RNA sequence: GCGGGGAAAGGAAACAUCUUAGUACCCGCAGGAAGGGAAGCCAACAGGGACCCCCUGAGUAGGGGCGACCGAAAGGGGGAUAGCCCAAACCAAAUCCUCGCGGGACAACCGUGGGGAGAUGUGGGGCUUGGGCCCGGGCAACCGCCGGCGGGCGGUAGCCGAA
RNA sequence: CUCGGCUUAGUUUUGCCGGGGGAACGCGCCGGCCACUGGCCGGCAAGGCUAAGCACGUCCCGAGUCCGAUAGCGCACUAGUA
RNA sequence: UCGUUGCGGGUCCGCUUACCCGCCGCAAGGCGGGGACAGCGGCAGGCGGGCUGUUCGGCUGGGGCGGCACA
RNA sequence: GGCUGACUGGGCCCUUGAACGCAAGGGGCCCAGGCGGGAAACCGGGGCCUAGAGAACGCUCGUGCCCCCACCAGUGGGGGCC
């Protein structure tokens, strides 16, 4: 059984200190040099490695000295690689038309901010929401009829 | 460091306006075969790219730039940098002659010589001579290195 | 620094007025030319490099000359409340150098717009080169960068044979030199 | 599915901002899916860690003749999981394509000759665990091209099947 | 940066287009809900690609508290036919 | 008004090469005139039923005029 | 003759609005602060009584050793309650 990665859960001003654990992307590599192996390595291995994150967590480090002690003493079979499988790159038809160049992407919003803020996202978020009528599509005006209620029901 | 629009300010008609002073053929054919001397028996360089290097780090004594740059802006700061870093150069008319007299199949925009092995005494005189051509258009000397 | 670096000064504070001198004179012939000219070389060089640019067989470098300002907006001809009756100032949400690029590819029939950029402007007009790739030479089509467009297959018995080996390997070593460590 | 152009009717118990709606419709352009995707991110001094989609956050914050009405995001739980390249630094033609001939599983490729591209830079190198540059040590090197041969399974007709 | 405009929850603060102005360079640049200053924290835009997991139904297969010839698709039939 | 808008001389003069207008030419380019104006794009003020959207209240011995018996 | 109670902070009631929901406006009775007139009682929160009267949004002014503005502190600016 491969170890998944335990991660903290970014504590917010709001949460007013209470925290809890979930699992992370990927080891860490600070864990990774613990257990004397790099990125390339771990990833051979079939383990999820994460090279972005900074924290290196005892019990991260714990369970996968245990794991590879497993694996090299050939009682547990490492999973595939964390690597590619395929390359897959179709044929691109119009480009241009489509707005998928530079110029196109920058009109789109794609480079000063997050496509799902961008406006044809948003566009086409609420298209959907409205077509099949999911959460608050489903009632029209739903905030001013749980308003007018609420003073009425709480006077 | 050479401000380019006092540089440039008063370019020459029918030439690019990187071109400062007028070279006779004479000149340019001395330069083109001290080029190809220097390819056989020292070290040349050719193309932009190795040309600027050259002459930022210190290591040209000649520096050749073609006339016919279709884009101008392609070494138009050539000039410019020699003149900062005190290496002599001058003009020759085609590229294409250029990149043959460097040794290459295609044509040169620039070319440098690094060491002339046995062109180093006919270097000197030709230096010389664009000196002279430099004084008569106004630009101070350049001395050979 | 590169030649490359060098270049890029005519387009800086250093160099705008050099340039600018050397602009209204060429601006003179490609005002005469055709609106959409296939050229030798790009002219900035630098630039295109830097969007992807070589100079190999299946490349194509076009100029591209449009009438700058607002798009046309046409004032509506029926009924409209009134704040869609406007017209001064409407613009589109395409810039005209996605126009450019598109205009450019009408003209080349089947080939991939890779990138453009900007040239020059004049009062009237505005200029762009557009880097288009022809997708089915052989030259293109193995080059790193191009095949992203032009397509790109690898099958998966040969990466993936590829790193069940280096698995394999990978796993004796660490017997030999990572195993004691562990348990120590 | 992607880019662009783009209403009104109706609603607001009139109506113009507004909404309806970036909808209807129009123009252009793709795929068997498209688009997105690898931090000039989010957070708050505690830490997450590409992206898309589903559940939630939430009709909350916020926008609005602060009216009608409109309306997120981060975070949390899931589906699934994958990371790389071009340019540049440094080297400087060591490169690619095409054709003929010989070899080479009908291939890639090797040898040789001709043609084209290429110093306005082909190619090598390089991709945040930054890189280039210099010195030393080590192979479990690393990266890529071809899809021949053997084997298995599945689809496109069917056959057998109690009393 | 500024002006006009479309848009956005984005509000002295969303994205973009157009007109005019217009940087710097790693000893630099960008972000942290008005601007600026200091501190701290986080990063490296303006080049390109990327499987899987998600949309759809001409078509194929299965199902049904669905309809049963004025119903159910306009069409159970020499129906997009006369 | 901002840009197009450049070059000489002391806001003024001149110039042409931009730009504009006409003639010739298949095109290349030539000739003449104007000329940094005009024209064109953005922004701003004025005129603007030429065109677009709308509002043109109520009570009422029917409606309308009146009145306000509308606070 | 002497004054400014046409007062500051609040509460309750009557009427508008019959029994019976329901604005603004107006009136009455008080508590606290600090005054004016008066020997004192007492009266004064406009005019002897019944008329002269205006929501939301926006702006403006007064007020407070006042509250808030997105990691922290500061300056300008903005917002908030009465
Ligand atoms: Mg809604
Ligand atoms: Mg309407
Ligand atoms: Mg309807
Ligand atoms: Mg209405
Ligand atoms: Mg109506
Ligand atoms: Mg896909
Ligand atoms: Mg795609
Ligand atoms: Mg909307
Ligand atoms: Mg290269
Ligand atoms: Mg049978
Ligand atoms: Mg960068
Ligand atoms: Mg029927
Ligand atoms: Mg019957
Ligand atoms: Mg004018
Ligand atoms: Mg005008
Ligand atoms: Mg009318
Ligand atoms: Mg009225
Ligand atoms: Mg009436
Ligand atoms: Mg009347
Ligand atoms: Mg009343
Ligand atoms: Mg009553
Ligand atoms: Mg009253
Ligand atoms: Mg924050």
């Amino acid at each position: 059984m491969i170890p998944k990665p335990v991660v903290q859960v970014p504590r917010s001003i709001k949460s007013g200190g209470v925290t809890k654990w979930k699992e992370g992307r990927g080891f860490s590599l600070g864990e990774l040099k613990e257990v004397g192996l790099n990125a390339e390595q771990a990833r051979l291995l079939g383990l999820p490695v994460d090279t972005r994150r900074d924290s290196v967590w005892p019990q991260n480090v714990e369970a996968l000295r245990k794991w590879l002690i497993e694996v090299l003493e050939g009682k547990a079979t490492p999973p595939e690689p964390t690597l590619p499988k395929v390359v897959k790159v179709k044929r691109k038809r119009g480009r241009a038309f489509r707005g998928l160049t530079s110029a196109g992407r920058r009109s789109r919003g794609l480079i000063s901010t997050r496509f799902r803020e961008t406006h044809n996202y948003k566009f086409k978020k609420k298209a959907k929401e409205r077509r099949l009528k999911k959460r608050h599509e489903a009632t029209k005006g739903l905030g001013n009829v749980l308003r007018i209620s609420r003073i009425i029901n709480e006077s | 460091t050479i401000d380019p629009k006092t540089f440039y300010a008063n370019p020459l008609p029918g030439k690019p306006f990187y071109v400062r002073f007028e070279v006779p053929s004479d000149v340019a054919e001395k330069a083109l075969e001290i080029l190809s001397i220097a390819r056989q028996t020292g070290k040349i360089k050719k193309g932009t790219n190795e040309t600027t290097k050259a002459v930022e780090r210190g290591l040209a004594k000649l520096v050749l730039i073609a006339e016919d740059v279709d884009p101008p802006e392609v070494v138009a700061h050539l000039p410019l940098l020699c003149e900062e870093k005190k290496v002599p150069y001058v003009y020759v008319p085609s590229k294409e002659k250029l990149g043959k007299a460097a040794g290459i199949n295609v044509a040169a925009a620039a070319a440098v010589v690094i060491e002339a092995g046995q062109a180093a005494g006919e270097l000197e005189a030709l230096v010389n001579k664009i000196n002279e051509i430099r004084a008569k258009h106004g630009l101070n000397a350049i001395p050979v290195r | 620094p590169s030649a490359y670096q060098y270049m890029a000064m005519w387009y800086r504070k250093v160099g705008r007025e050099v340039h600018e001198r050397l602009m209204r004179s060429v601006l003179i012939k490609w005002r005469k030319e055709p609106a959409i000219v296939r050229v030798e070389r790009p002219f900035r060089l630098e630039r295109a490099r830097k969007l992807g640019y070589k100079p190999k067989q299946g490349v194509v470098v076009a100029r591209v000359r449009l009438i700058r300002g607002p798009f046309n907006r046409r004032r509506p001809d029926s009924g409209r409340r009134p704040k869609r009756m406007g017209v001064y100032g409407i613009t589109a949400w395409k810039s005209w150098r996605q126009v450019a690029e598109e205009r450019a590819a009408r003209k080349f029939p089947g080939l991939e717009v890779l990138n453009s950029y900007w040239v020059a402007d004049d009062g009237i007009y505005r200029y762009f080169e557009v880097i288009l790739i022809d997708c089915n030479q052989p030259t293109i089509q193995r080059d790193p960068l191009y095949s992203g467009i032009c397509g790109r297959e690898v099958p998966r018995r040969r990466l993936a044979r590829r790193l069940r080996e280096r698995q394999r390997k990978l796993i004796e070593h660490l017997k030999k030199t990572l195993l004691p460590k562990l348990k120590g």
